[PDB]
RNA sequence: CGUAAAGCGCACGCAGGCGGUUUGUUAAGUCAGAUGUGAAAUCCCCGGGCUCAACCUGGGAACUGCAUCUGAUACUGGCAAGCUUGAGUCUCGUAGAGGGGGGUAGAAUUCCAGGUGUAGCGGUGAAAUGCGUAGAGAUCUGGAGGAAUACCGGUGGCGAAGGCGGCCCCCUGGACGAAGACUGACGCUCAGGUGCGAAAGCGUGGGGAGCAAACAGGAUUAGAUACCCUGGUAGUCCACGCCGUAAACGAUGUCGACUUGGAGGUUGUGCCCUUGAGGCGUGGCUUCCGGAGCUAACGCGUUAAGUCGACCGCCUGGGGAGUA
């Protein structure tokens, strides 16, 4: 019963872009858009909105370039039931660094690269392969 | 534009999911196709048509179903290119190297028979000779000139004649295409909708082909 | 079962007005109600398990709803049970 | 974990696990820093010494740990005040073999009594046992009983599953739709537990037409303790208990989200001209075919076996054995 909302729009995005849709619309959160912020802001989605009031439905622009969509993968990691914190020289980097791990920080949620310069770590939320 | 005649589109329920972009919906309980998208489509592709034309490379129009093939024959012949207006026999081109031989018969022999043994074995032999030339003349008459690996497989339909799409995409061959609603635009790579069924529309579009081809040889 | 204007008092004693039903108290108070209601539908039959089954879960249902009820504030809740004749 | 071993038969549900959204606080987890410790050897690295090596050995790193201390505060947890999209209550209806209790009707089989009437009837592959001039079978009338409900009836409906069908009343459960109203996360799952659970069976008291284990006879057969025939007791039926199992099977746990279509079925409602047995929409349940994807393959395919999340159950070669 829609326990973790997180991996709910990690699989949008990911049935978006097998799919290939071009908006994915959801349910907003702090996170939710904090997240959708680090993967904005990393270049895997083309802008965004939190269009909505009282019931903020925010909706992603997915990405293409040539077929394939843009996404390669996009595993939830720290899942509810299985919580994971990484020390900082623990962070993992995925594909060998050429794919970012959204981890949440005390300093807000950042990238794995940007944790690795912050001098700290944290929740580790999703690989983006 | 609509430059002449009708073609929106056709069929009915059984269209492809795949083709969203190019679909309405008629009163009739049929699907009528976008022109708005379909203009920069053909015009692209008779552009593209052109410069291979240019490039003076071989062109193959694919047809069938009986009263299309009349069409294509006519606008290859009219034109230069070359047309299989009848059966597409299974790997004609992934497969060209025997059918090569095959042509060599159908050439050898025709010869044959228009100054060679006209009737020396039997009266009998002389009817199945002129009988499985003339099968082999409309078997694969309109490839005969070619000896070579055609530049472009044009085709008159897509969901239909699948196996030419899937035969030609096996290698470095363009197979743009006129496809219908219920086509699929997988292996086709410039898509070129309309409706297929109704013979003013192949003529249409195979005639526009017609002109550009006809350009490429200045 | 419960008739309609039976439900239509019961409200008018556990929320606020005529308009409100949705409370936690009128819930409770109507699960309550029904229950006594069928009490003397399985004096006799017995045998009828599918309606016992309707009864279990609207049962189950009225304890959930009196725990939240509880945790949420016990003073009130107190007052609740108290009147409405249960608790062991 | 559909078919290879493997989803409990189904449900309810305590502890446990997990939990929507906004703000505040706290700082338990988490993270950063510092200090203390983490015996020596051993392992690793760079040197040194035995002629080399093994071995010895100096320094270093390592000892993935633990604890206190000052910070961070995104995420999670606790406490606080809330929000409405989850869950729930209210109002109006709708369909239904949902259930329990009480009635009731028609066709038929069997039995019983009598009429008419006459030698076969019955059965099978054939036949015999069986019934029959003590008068059967056929036939008509009157009666008595028990059981199941043709037609409708449909991959149609309802129920958690088992399961439920003549019609009628009585008590009663759940599901769904419409426009709202209100509650404010009350949710999801669930070991142990509790309940329900075909048939057969068991107990007690009834009932007993049909049917039919056991049994008997006749055949068939090398034999036939079976198949087939003629009989026929328990049982099947009712009341109340018990049993607790099924290939209890979409061989497919539950809840939630997301992700192309087509043809249907069934049941609501909005809308349009009912302007003519129609047209365009929106929910619920359900059958078949198929796309991406998945799959060992078969196949599944928006009621997934796809893409994910929560929790539980279970599997770890065959046999011994689901036995002691
Ligand atoms: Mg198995
Ligand atoms: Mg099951
Ligand atoms: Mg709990
Ligand atoms: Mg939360
Ligand atoms: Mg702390
Ligand atoms: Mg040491
Ligand atoms: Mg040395
Ligand atoms: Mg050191
Ligand atoms: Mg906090
Ligand atoms: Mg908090
Ligand atoms: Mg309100
Ligand atoms: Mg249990
Ligand atoms: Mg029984
Ligand atoms: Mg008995
Ligand atoms: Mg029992
Ligand atoms: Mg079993
Ligand atoms: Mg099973
Ligand atoms: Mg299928
Ligand atoms: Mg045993």
């Amino acid at each position: 019963s829609m326990q973790d909302p997180i991996a709910d729009m990690l699989t949008r995005i990911r049935n978006g872009q097998a799919a290939n849709k071009a908006a994915v619309t959801m349910p907003s959160s702090k996170l939710k858009v904090a997240i959708a912020n680090v993967l904005k802001e990393e270049g895997f989605i083309e802008d965004f909105k939190v269009e909505g009031d009282t019931k903020p439905e925010l909706e992603l622009t997915l990405k293409y370039f040539q077929g394939k969509a843009v996404v390669e993968s996009i595993q939830r990691v720290s899942r509810p039931g299985l919580r994971i914190y990484k020390r900082k020289d623990e962070l993992p980097k995925v594909m060998a660094g050429l794919g970012i791990a959204v981890v949440s920080t005390s300093k807000g949620v950042m990238t794995d690269r940007a944790a690795r310069q912050a001098g700290l770590g944290g929740e580790i939320i999703c690989y983006v392969a | 534009m609509l430059k002449a005649g009708v073609h929106f589109g056709h069929q009915t329920r059984y269209w492809n999911p795949k083709m969203k972009p190019f679909i309405f919906g008629a009163r009739n309980k049929v699907h009528i196709i976008n022109l708005e998208k379909t203009v920069p489509m053909f015009n692209e592709a008779l552009a593209e048509l052109n410069k291979i034309a240019s490039r003076k490379g071989k062109i193959l129009f694919v047809g069938t179903k009986r009263a299309a093939s009349e069409a294509v024959k006519d606008a290859a012949l009219s034109c230069d290119q070359f047309f299989v207006n009848h059966r597409w026999l299974g790997g004609m081109l992934t497969n060209w190297k025997t059918v090569r031989q095959s042509i060599k018969r159908l050439k050898d022999l025709e010869t044959q028979s228009q100054d060679g043994t006209f009737d020396k074995l039997t009266k009998k032999e002389a009817l199945m000779r002129t009988r499985e030339l003339e099968k082999l003349e409309n078997s694969l008459g309109g490839i005969k000139d070619m000896g070579g690996l055609p530049d472009a497989l044009f085709v008159i339909d897509a969901d239909h004649e699948h196996i030419a799409i899937k035969e030609a995409n096996n290698l470095g061959i363009p197979v743009f295409a006129i496809v219908d609603t219920n086509s699929d635009p997988d292996g086709v790579d410039f898509v070129i909708p309309g409706n297929d069924d109704a013979i003013r529309a192949v003529t249409l579009y195979l005639g526009a082909v017609a002109a550009t081809v006809r350009e490429g040889r200045s | 079962s419960l008739s309609t204007e039976a439900t239509a008092k019961i409200v008018s004693e556990f929320g606020r007005d005529a308009n409100d039903t949705g409370s936690t108290e009128v819930q409770v108070a109507l699960l309550t109600a029904q229950i006594n209601h069928l009490q003397g539908h399985f004096a006799e039959h017995k045998k009828d398990h599918h309606s016992r089954r309707g009864l279990l879960r609207m049962v189950s249902q009225r304890r959930k709803l009196l725990d939240y009820l509880k945790r949420k504030d016990v003073a009130r809740y107190t007052q609740l049970i108290e009147r409405l004749g249960l608790r062991r």
